[PDB]
């Protein structure tokens, strides 16, 4: 069956040193076997992961500071970075890899971050 | 159902050197694939996963590439501790699917067995069964051949031989050829003969025993 | 840290019944898949089910759809396989296993599951003693026929575990009778024979048989 992609909002988000910022990611699931996956992107336009839902059990011990958590309404996530740094600013995505009925991966749009002074 | 067809299904490769394992999907699957090795006795192990990513742990010598329908795994230097069978699997759609195995093998200087032969037992000879072994031991490769001669007569199909997996130590194979008799027929006859050929010996060698002299 | 345990295997007569468990620690086991794959001795690797997190998805191959039932208790960190109908050629080794967007990234130990109509029998230990038709070149070679034996497996150790260089303990193979056979020998110093006392040490829990025999070589 045909899925659409995951979103990501808001589109763009500024916040003082400091505080928290928060992106929900949204993605309506036609299984129960998918994944969301949470980059931070790289001028190459390279994905480089930050964290996902459910947790990845291979390598533990990664930054506490980029949780996502699974609210319980069946298709809205929570990815928030506390006490952003100057240098957590740049762009952001999340995005959904389905195993089942079929693999596949899909990315939602990009959005922005800005960590002022 | 999709099929994962390996090549090849036996890897004899020396220390040091380059290995790689093709695998080819029977119909497009993108890049979702999964390389997995299995020493013996021990459950299977993730190498490499979505076609290219080394999974938690993996040496830097292994690597995993390919995409669509055409995949390779690539072990740029062979050590001993690789030795195995080395599945490739999709899972892109249900069922999912694994290769047939492709096992790796360390290749090594050709080594001669050294041959034994057993005669049954008193002990077992008193329960009705008489089993004579004829034991190949520490060889490379392993194709070898054993014939059983009872009498001069050549036997057939009436022995069981078991190879053993490649040793971790100097690589060899050890065989074990059984015959397998009744206490009637095995009294029958005197001469009990088990003929080797391998590629390390220059003739056929012959271990063989009378009846009852042990 | 993730780890996986299974349980209930065993052997079973041809359509009976029997239930895998398998428990599992070290993640949020309700966010994650649930697997078993299965191995035929010697032979490669068959995905046998899929259960989701939630336990709403079930997925089965052909081959065991209808007979087999995967299923999951979250409150319990378990899960299960009901299989139904055995036949002969589901006799292997069950893996539960995990899989996730890396595929099956974590294996069970895995538990041995055999489908015949034999009866569970301790083997018979039959020593294969040295001799000067066992010598070659200042070593010989002595060892231990285990005959007769089900099911798998067994274990073979030599001294109680003091001797394990040199050491061949063949695969067993299945006998007409429907039993298992095997083979265990270890080539030693010629010099040894007089001297060294070769205990041969097999255990068989199927049907719980210890059997130590001491291998003495013939004046040979
Ligand atoms: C879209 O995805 C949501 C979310 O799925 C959850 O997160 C994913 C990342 C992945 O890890 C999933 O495995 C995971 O579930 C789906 O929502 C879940 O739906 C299930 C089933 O409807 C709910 O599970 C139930 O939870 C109860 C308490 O939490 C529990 O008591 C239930 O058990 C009863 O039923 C089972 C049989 O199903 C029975 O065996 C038990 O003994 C017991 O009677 C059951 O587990 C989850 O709570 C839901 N999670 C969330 C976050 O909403 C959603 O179904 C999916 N949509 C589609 C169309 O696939
Ligand atoms: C930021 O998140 C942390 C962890 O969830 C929380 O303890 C803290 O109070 C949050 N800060 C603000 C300003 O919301
Ligand atoms: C961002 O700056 C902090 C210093 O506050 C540093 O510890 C961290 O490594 C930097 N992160 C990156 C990705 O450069």
């Amino acid at each position: 069956r045909p899925w659409n992609p995951p979103t990501f909002s808001p589109a763009l988000l500024v916040v003082t040193e400091g505080d928290n910022a928060t992106f929900t990611c949204s993605f309506s699931n036609t299984s129960e076997s998918f994944v969301l996956n949470w980059y931070r992107m790289s001028p190459s336009n390279q994905t480089d992961k930050l964290a996902a839902f459910p947790e990845d059990r291979s390598q533990p011990g990664q930054d506490c500071r980029f949780r996502v958590t699974q609210l319980p309404n069946g298709r809205d996530f929570h990815m928030s970075v506390v006490r952003a740094r100057r240098n957590d600013s740049g762009t952001y995505l999340c995005g959904a890899i389905s195993l089942a009925p079929k693999a596949q991966i899909k990315e939602s749009l990009r959005a922005e971050l800005r960590v002022t002074e | 159902d999709i099929v994962m067809t390996q090549s090849p299904l036996s890897l004899p490769v020396t220390p040091g050197e380059p290995a790689s394992i093709t695998c080819k999907a029977s119909q497009d699957v993108e890049t979702v694939v999964a390389w997995y090795l299995q020493k013996p006795g021990q459950s299977p192990r993730l190498l490499i996963y979505w076609a290219s990513t080394r999974h938690t742990g993996v040496p830097d010598r292994f690597s995993g590439s390919g995409s669509g329908t055409d995949f390779t795994l690539k072990i740029s230097r062979v050590e001993a501790e690789d030795v195995g069978v080395y599945y490739c699997q999709q899972y892109s759609r249900y069922p999912w699917t694994f290769g047939q195995g492709t096992k790796l093998e360390i290749k090594r200087t050709v080594a001669a067995p050294s041959v034994f032969i057993f005669p049954p037992s008193d002990e077992q000879l008193k329960s009705g069964t008489a089993s004579v072994v004829c034991l190949l031991n520490n060889f490379y490769p392993r194709e070898a051949k054993v014939q059983w001669k009872v009498d001069n007569a050549l036997q057939s199909g009436n022995s069981q031989e078991s190879v053993t997996e490649q040793d971790s130590k100097d690589s060899t194979y050890s065989l074990s050829s059984t015959l397998t008799l009744s206490k009637a027929d095995y009294e029958k006859h005197k001469v009990y003969a088990c003929e080797v050929t391998h590629q390390g010996l220059s003739s056929p060698v012959t271990k063989s025993f009378n009846r009852g002299e042990c | 840290e993730v780890q996986l345990v299974e349980s209930g295997g065993g052997l079973v007569k041809p359509g009976g019944s029997l239930r895998l468990s398998c428990a599992a620690s070290g993640f949020t086991f309700s966010s994650y898949d649930m697997s078993w794959v299965r191995q035929a001795p010697g032979k490669g690797l068959e995905w046998v089910a899929t259960i989701s997190g939630g336990g709403s998805y079930t997925y089965y191959p052909d081959s065991v759809k209808g007979r087999f039932t995967i299923s999951r208790d979250n409150a319990k960190n378990s899960l299960y396989l009901q299989m139904n109908s055995l036949r002969a050629e589901d006799t292997a080794v069950y893996y539960c296993a995990s899989p996730d967007s890396s595929g099956v990234a974590y294996w069970g130990q895995g538990t041995l599951v055999t489908v015949s109509s034999a009866s569970t029998k301790g083997p018979s230990v039959f020593p294969l003693a040295p001799s000067s038709k066992s010598t070659s070149g200042g070593t010989a070679a002595l060892g231990c026929l285990v005959k007769d034996y089900f099911p798998e497996p067994v274990t073979v150790s030599w001294n109680s575990g003091a001797l394990t260089s040199g050491v061949h303990t063949f695969p067993a193979v299945l006998q007409s009778s429907g039993l298992y056979s095997l083979s265990s020998v270890v080539t030693v110093p010629s010099s040894s024979l007089g001297t060294q006392t070769y205990i041969c040490n097999v255990n068989h829990k199927p049907s719980n048989t210890k059997v130590d025999k001491k291998v003495e070589p013939k004046s040979c």
